[PDB]
RNA sequence: GGUGAAAUUCUUGGAUUUAUUGAAGACUAACUACUGCGAAAGCAUUUGCCAAGGACGUUUUCAUUAAUCAAGAACGAAAGUUAGGGGAUCGAAGAUGAUCAGAUACCGUCGUAGUCUUAACCAUAAACUAUGCCGACUAGGGAUCGGGUGGUGUUUUUUUAAUGACCCACUCGGCACCUUACGAGAAAUCAAAGUCUUUGGGUUCUGGGGGGAGUAUGGUCGCAAGGCUGAAACUUAAAGGAAUUG
């Protein structure tokens, strides 16, 4: 895959992630 | 009161009878007081000056305007509202403008109305913020807030009302041929939902 | 079903007196009904012309010219000058790489109330016993050009009227005009006012346009 | 002793348009195109159909007055490819030998002194 | 001392009524209260009377502006546009 | 070009400052050249016109209200007409500017 | 690797030209970056000259030639047969013939 | 109308096409360059104003005032976000008609945000000449831009007169360019990537096999989007560079 889209999975995955891990706190 | 756009007490001397003449006008963004007011077809072309529509030309920036020559002001009355002078029509004495509402209107010459656009501008740009706000501004205006919504409302009370969940029920968009009890909701509604898409 | 070319009367076209031969073209409009009359309809339109055919020569086979028509008399329509702009082949063709134009623009209306925009079109000329590969201007010399070139234009539409305009520009005298005021200057290879647009009409003035064609 | 018309083609891709005009160009003459002389949907921009569109025009053209005919080529203009499609060459060409007095040919096609948006996108079709 | 960060003028309201409706009437209060200089005196002494009037605290003159500040940008182009016209039509 | 001179003025020249020495400058006749601001009142400005037609010197209009003149003498203060009592090495009495 | 001593563009210290548009797919490039012909053509073909005279008129006529400016991307260029694919030695060969 | 082909779409109420205007918004084509300016990002209509500049010239003037630069700061394409205006084109999303086996992609039509502007944010790009900045030196050339110097050179109403453009010999500065490699480099190639094992002009930042990973965490900035700082565990013997042959 390209840098962009490798890059644009991980951060649809770190927003996932922040939600999630404010959603607990 | 009841109103953003300041008013100034325009005086003039009457030409008929020894005695001023102290006259409301809607105070347009440039004039303070002691200024000159030059009202009428042979005025100049200043901020706060009255002219008849025909003499102004095109492209500029009016206010305060007559529908027909003779009923003292009636468009763009608002704070920091305008009318702007699109074109003219000398052959049958009428110009044409552009509405505040983005409507294009044919206007008599002989109408008039002061130049500039109206004092109070940018009232609308910062929001009333709380409930005391809204409160004392209508108190100046009219018994119209607050405004229950009519889904709250019981069935006898308004036409929304009713039912054990807050519903419309039948669509919120009226009929312009409705009658007077019809009209609650969207009356005579074109395109419903949002503008610009 | 009902065949269009069987109801109309040829009018034709009166070209204003300071041209060559006044007659152009026969166009079909209609009959003159009862209802609406053939000379409103006639009325308002335009016809592109070539001036070369307005004046015999191949010399000015661009600079193709605009009349609208004004008066009809029976079939033959008078008409005045309502524009002219060079055809599309002449602009690309004088307007070559390695050479800087000039565009020149001024908004003067004639003596009268009848006011026209004035082009003009200038090109940055390959000098005698020169050597750079492109000769372009210096930006400074085509400010001072467009400002003589404007100066030019406007003390000339506003010192004469249209039909003084026309009579004096077809032998074109103007474009030789901006050329000895800016020999001073740099030298330029294609000169022309190259565009001329009609704005606005005062009261027509039968007496005027009856002068043009009488 | 003669009369001069617009012949006024618009000569683009995917239709071909061959329609002669009074000298003013308001009155319209026998505007065909391709659509009605091919029903194939693919001479009509070809050479062919421009043709045979262009060939009707004349056979109506005389008749009426129409002696000779000031062609003005156009392309399609404005935002798109601007130049003329095959017909803008054939269907000159069925007028030129139809009998029709061709004189002042010239191009009148829309260039933007500056244009908008082009249609397709910064990287552009892809086939 | 610095006694906020970034509610500067709106701090008045509390915690109440969110941030971004404070922040729109952050920066139209400061507009506000703001004293402005007098076209007329020289002498940044204009407050705000009322909506849209604009008394200048020496020599008792008050014009007519916007609501929020003595002169609207909207305005601005109003008297410049008004002098074109009146500049081409005399000369 | 009128800022530089008047830092001539306000170091080799005499001047006065302000109205009502302007005027007590023109009522004696020694000053001859007064510059009023545009921010000054129409009204103050008018009767100065008229005082300087009754002394017969020259009158110069500020291309600036009180704040460029209150710069332009080298005040930090503002500055409604300042008067030229008498002119140094500076030329602006001389010139027709 | 390094293909070129100019990437592939006119441009030297700018930074930034201007989008273009192609003539075939329509894609934005850099107006240095693309294909410049000065495509110069009659409306008519060669041997179409001698009816136009025989239907003209004109005896003497012009002959008029038109003309457009192609803008081309390399990708269409390639294909479009504007320009070949050349000898790496025979690249820095920037003569037009 | 559209296509490679079609279909969706609009059309005997007239589409398309022709002419005339009128408005709306956007942009400044051709000219337009191995040309200019800007610190960079960027800047291509005219005209006016405001102020800023670099180069040139200077027998003017201050006379070590300099270079680079942690901390820190302004600007910073596009996209994006907030509020307002604007809203022509194009156009994410979305809807559609084709293609294929599937096509929610490429193609076509419509079309929202957006594209434009006012005021703020973010502070990122293959933001690249992938070549930090300053200094000197080393080879030749040619053009080009801007400035300057000289010619009884050409050229401008007057035919060495009231004087710009040009050509010549130059020079300063710039964007670069062509050959050659003396020299360097892994080579591609480089007149600077040269003056580096004959190793040292000054100075800032960055890298230590590839993944994990610009990830987790923590802090800070931000309306948010996210930016900056930034690992480890674990895992592999290779990825990678430039050229040769097939």
């Amino acid at each position: 895959m390209r840098a962009k889209w490798r890059k644009k999975r991980t951060r649809r995955l770190k927003r996932k992630r922040r939600k999630v891990r404010a959603r607990s706190k | 009161s009841g109103r953003g756009a300041p008013l100034a007490k325009v005086v003039f001397r009457d030409p008929y009878k020894y005695r001023l003449r102290e006259e409301i006008f809607i105070a347009n963004e440039g004039v303070h007081t002691g200024q000159f007011i030059y009202a009428g077809k042979k005025a100049s072309l200043n901020v706060g000056n009255v002219l008849p529509l025909g003499s102004v030309p095109e492209g500029t920036i009016v206010s305060n305007v007559e529908e027909k020559p003779g009923d003292r002001g009636a468009l763009a009355r608002a704070s920091g509202n305008y009318v702007i002078i699109i074109g003219h029509n000398p052959d049958e004495n009428k110009t044409r403008v552009r509405l505040p509402s983005g409507a294009k209107k044919v206007i008599s010459s002989d109408a008039r109305g002061v130049i500039g656009v109206i004092a109070g501008g940018g009232r609308v740009d910062k929001p009333l913020l709380k409930a005391g706000r809204a409160f004392h501004k209508y108190r100046l205006k009219r018994n119209s807030w607050p405004k229950t919504r009519g889904v709250a409302m019981n069935p006898v009370d308004h036409p929304h009302g009713g039912g054990n969940h807050q519903h419309i029920g039948k669509a919120s968009t009226i009929s312009r041929g409705a009658v007077s009890g019809q009209k609650a909701g969207l009356i005579a509604a074109r395109r419903t939902g949002l503008l610009r898409g | 079903v009902v065949d269009p070319f069987t109801r109309k009367e040829w009018f034709d076209i009166k070209a204003p007196s300071t041209f060559e031969n006044r007659n152009v073209g026969k166009t079909l409009v209609n009959k003159s009904t009862g209802l609406k009359s053939a000379s409103d309809a006639l009325k308002g339109r335009v016809v592109e012309v070539c001036l070369a055919d307005l004046q015999g020569s191949e010399d000015h086979s661009f600079r193709k010219i605009k009349l609208r028509v004004d008066e009809v008399q029976g079939k033959n329509l008078l008409t005045n000058f309502h524009g002219m702009d060079f055809t599309t082949d002449k602009l690309r063709s004088m307007v070559r790489k390695w050479q800087t134009l000039i565009e020149a623009n001024v908004t003067v209306k004639t003596s009268d109330d009848y006011v026209l925009r004035i082009f003009a079109i200038a090109f940055t000329r390959k000098q005698a016993n020169q050597v750079k590969r492109h000769s372009y201007a210096q930006s400074s010399h085509i400010r001072a050009i467009r400002k003589v070139i404007s100066e030019i234009l406007t003390k000339e539409v506003q010192g004469s009227t249209l039909a003084q305009l026309t009579s004096k520009l077809i032998p074109e005298v103007i474009n030789k005009e901006i050329e000895n005021a800016t020999k001073d200057i740099f030298p330029l290879q294609n000169i022309h006012v190259r565009k001329v647009k009609l704005l606005k009409q005062p009261k027509f003035d039968v007496g005027a346009l009856m002068a043009l064609h009488g | 002793s003669q009369v001069f018309g617009v012949a006024r083609i618009y000569a683009s891709f995917n239709d071909t348009f061959v329609h002669v005009t009074d000298l003013s160009g308001k009155e319209t003459i026998a505007r065909v195109t391709g659509g009605m002389k091919v029903k194939a949907d693919r001479d009509e921009s070809s050479p062919y159909a421009a043709m045979l569109a262009a060939q009707d025009v004349a056979a109506k053209c005389k008749e009426v007055g129409i002696t000779a005919v000031h062609v003005k080529i156009r392309a399609t203009g404005g935002t798109r490819t601007k130049t003329p499609g095959p017909g803008g060459q054939a269907a000159l060409r069925a007028l030129a030998r139809s009998g029709l007095r061709i004189g002042r040919i010239e191009d009148v096609t829309p260039v933007p002194s500056d244009s908008t948006r082009k249609k397709g996108g910064r990287r552009g079709r892809r086939l | 001392a610095k006694r906020t960060k970034k509610v500067g003028i709106t701090g008045k309201y509390g915690v109440r009524y969110g941030s971004s409706l404070r922040r729109q009437v952050k920066k139209l209060e400061i507009q506000q209260h703001a004293r402005y200089d007098c076209s007329f005196c020289g002498k940044k002494t204009v407050k705000r009377g009322a909506a849209g009037i604009w008394t200048c605290s020496c020599c008792k003159k008050t014009v007519a502006g916007g609501a929020y500040t003595v002169s609207t940008a909207a305005a601005a182009t109003v008297r410049s546009t008004i002098r074109r016209l009146r500049e081409m039509v005399e000369a | 070009s009128i800022n530089q001179k008047l830092a001539l003025v306000i170091k080799s020249g005499k001047y006065t400052l302000g109205y009502k020495s302007t005027v007590k400058s023109l009522r004696q006749g020694k000053s001859k050249l007064i510059i009023i601001a545009a921010n000054t009142p129409v009204l103050r400005k008018s009767e100065l016109e008229y005082y300087a037609m009754l002394s017969k010197t020259k009158v110069y209009y500020f291309q600036g209200g009180n704040n460029e003149l209150g710069t332009a003498v080298g005040k930090l203060f503002r500055v409604g007409v300042v008067s030229i009592l008498e002119a140094g090495d500076s030329d602006i009495l001389t010139t027709l500017a | 690797p390094k293909k070129r001593a100019s990437n592939g563009r006119n441009k030297k210290g700018r930074g930034h030209v201007k989008p273009v548009r192609c003539v075939n797919c329509s894609k934005s490039i850099p107006k240095d970056k693309a294909i410049k012909r000065m495509a110069i053509r009659n409306i008519v073909e060669a041997a179409a000259v001698r009816d136009l005279s025989e239907a003209s008129v004109y005896p003497e006529y012009a002959l008029p030639k038109t003309y457009n400016k192609l803008h081309y991307c390399v990708s269409c260029a390639i294909h479009a047969r504007i320009v070949r694919v050349r000898s790496r030695e025979d690249r820095k060969n920037r003569a037009p013939p």
